[PDB]
């Protein structure tokens, strides 16, 4: 996963 | 949500020395990282990090043992585990670790483990850190942007200068949203460096991204704040209040507190307790840490019943994020606030129950940074999830202390109308 | 791929002041976030970042029109679109600001679509950034893990002493792997704060992480730096080369260049850091003259080009049509890589591959104001540019590209070699 969205400074918002 | 992978990782710090950072890897891809802060590898309050003292790596501050636990005897005992049951995941490093204070695997390991945990939790149930955290927290959808205190001018044994006590920190109390509160931290930071440097006083930034010029006196340290926030066009005590961290064990000698940077003279418990009450007539100074050694309880007794009623009296060596120091200190009358370290705990778990007594007690609980810090920023979300209502994270430099704000501004602007921002009310004793 | 959803937002680097960041949502719900790094808002040769210039937010520094540009104009132009074809993302950018410098939305608009579209591009391949840029590069699978240039003390403009030259930098060649090579930058870090603290001297830092302490000379600035390296237990030259910025144009006046520190004309400069070149293993001089004076890099990349890496930063200021006539006039050996200041992954890739195809090296490069963003780390290796200038071993503005150099590293080991000294141009 990307450091961004492993981290949690980005989420998904699409199913 | 089933455990799939953990990987530890030896990663550098925001002042170069190695620090432990995790990934938690679920069933369905779902992935969760987080990195621990830089702490204590020696003494006996806290929870300690694990050090490998090879001198031959990084000056003896390598983390490869730390790290050998994670990716080995922490990742075999929770592979096939529930992420989502939070405390059973804790309770299982806790039990295999052995120790009160973490110091086999090092808090850490357990710490970065803890984290990326429930990140990765998160993750599964479609929902951001600090929503997950509130519903660990038993309080779903209980949300608050926290009063940031900004460090701003260093002093003690954080700076070379004859300044005493250790920090002191902005809080925009007067903002009404945190974009707005870190907005207002920029400009008179800003705003501070061109103050000084008309001074001919140095504007490089320490571990925290604030000052330490070589100003003369903690009044004068006051005073330099006082002009900064008036360039800025903000009103001191109505727009931005003061808070401070003697660090008094630093002053500490015989039983009584030693001020060089005051003429080098000998307050007893009391007297330092008054010359604190002094500087928040002078100032609005409406938070003092540490504001008398950690051993001296009945010293904090007088400090808490003079002083208690008006300021928040912060414990941060005092407590060191320890529920079994807090609850006493609470039978006692002692202080009115704690600082929470989560990596003082070393799980997530602890730290909610580290902060949930502080509040059922009346106490405010005040999340912070370390002086190692890293890229993570997961602080943040702690502190919108539970509520805490206040964050020590830093000047308004340095992205060690910088992503934690961003982050803070992510969230707000997901949250909206859920996450209020409350403002001065959020400091034990302003109502 | 499909875009559904373009996010732009405020937030602060960090220097303190604002810039841009900016998300990619794709169908099925693979995102992409980055920022911009901090840019100059005016000039006519490099593409512009758009500042408010606000005087009651932020002192002038507010982004919040670049912000607009994202989440209106650029948004509904990309959505819709296909995030894996970055040549066509970027072009619907460049068009539709229709300036040659992107003064229109700000190059920290366009820039932080661009790389946040390039990561979530990469999600919906089930790729990191890096292997997604070595396929948007035509170079699928080709890596290398460059060899950092690493801030360790400041000069000139950059500092409050009375060195001239604005940088000096430590390149860890000796190292076997870039891990390696970060670890002995923070083992000589360390030890320089002590040589400098024996010394008297402030170790408090500045905006890239490394010391600008008081010292009285360029010589008195590289004996310190020898001494950590040494006590460190490092040799100079063999595990460590030094790297330089002279920032020339600092004291360019009536074609001459006067140090107030050491008036010398354009050949007697290049001289000058000739006889430092062979006192000390420096083998690479950033900006050794005023990007005007061009009959004078022609001189200077005679005398010195064959041994020496010499990098244009305000001489090419990552603009392509400046790299074209600096190569065929046979100006420098070197380019420094700004991603914002040319403002797109597209013409960022163009830079480097132009570099390259004329045997000059690219050096990917930060800036003054950074983020925790860590895309020039997948650049780096993406593109086998071969060098980074990232910052000194401290502050996570610089750290978190290391730590994101470790993890990429970590995943491809001997795909990624470290190559060492032959990295650098005359080496
Ligand atoms: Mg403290
Ligand atoms: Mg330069």
């Amino acid at each position: 996963a990307s450091p961004e969205l492993a981290s949690g400074k980005v989420w998904i918002r699409y199913p | 949500s089933k455990i799939v992978k953990i990987i530890g990782r030896e990663i550098i710090d925001s002042r170069g020395n190695p620090t432990v950072e995790a990934e938690v890897h679920l069933e369905g891809g779902f992935v969760g990282m987080a990195a621990a802060p830089s702490g204590a590898s020696t003494g006996s309050r806290e929870a300690l990090e694990l050090r490998d003292g090879d001198k031959s790596r990084f000056l003896g501050k390598g983390v490869t043992k730390a790290v050998a636990a994670v990716n080995g005897p922490i990742a075999q005992a929770l592979i096939g585990k529930d992420a989502k049951d939070q405390a059973g995941i804790d309770k299982i490093m806790i039990d295999l670790d052995g120790t009160e204070n973490k110091s086999k695997f090092g808090a850490n390991a357990i710490l970065a483990v803890s984290l990326a945990n429930a990140k990765a939790a998160a993750a599964a149930k479609g929902m951001p850190l600090y929503e997950h955290i509130a519903e660990l927290n038993g309080t779903p959808g209980k949300y608050s942007m926290p009063v940031p205190m900004m460090n701003i001018i260093n002093g003690g044994e954080h700076a070379d200068n004859n300044v005493d006590i250790q920090e002191f920190m902005i809080q925009p109390v007067g903002a009404k949203t945190v974009k707005e509160a870190i907005r207002m931290g920029s400009e008179v930071f800003h705003h501070l460096a061109k103050v000084l440097k008309a001074k001919g006083m140095n504007t490089a930034v320490g571990d925290e991204g604030g000052y330490a010029p070589n100003l003369g006196s903690n009044a004068e340290a006051l005073a330099v704040i006082a002009e900064a926030v008036k360039a800025a066009g903000y009103e001191l005590g109505k727009d931005i209040t003061l808070a401070m961290d003697c660090a008094a064990s630093e002053f500490y000698k015989d039983g009584k507190y030693v001020l060089a940077g005051e003429g080098n003279k000998a307050f007893t418990s009391e007297e330092f307790t008054h010359f604190l009450e002094e500087l928040t007539k002078q100032y609005p100074i409406v938070s003092i840490e540490d504001g008398l050694d950690e051993s001296d309880w009945d010293g904090f007794a007088y400090q808490t019943k003079v002083l208690g009623d008006k300021i928040q009296l912060v414990g941060d060596d005092l407590f060191v994020t320890n529920t079994k120091i807090l609850k006493e200190g609470i039978e006692k009358g002692i202080a009115n606030s704690i600082l929470i370290k989560f990596n003082q705990i070393g799980s997530l778990t602890e730290t909610l129950a580290a902060i949930k007594m502080a509040k059922d007690a009346g106490y405010t609980a005040v999340i912070s940074h370390r002086s190692g810090e890293t890229e993570d920023a997961t602080i943040a979300d702690l502190a919108v999830g539970t509520a805490a209502g206040q964050i020590k994270t830093g000047s308004m430099s340095r992205s060690d202390r910088v992503a934690k704000y961003n982050q803070l501004i992510r969230i707000e602007e997901a949250l909206g109308e859920k996450a209020p921002y409350n403002g001065r009310k959020e400091i034990k004793g302003q109502a």
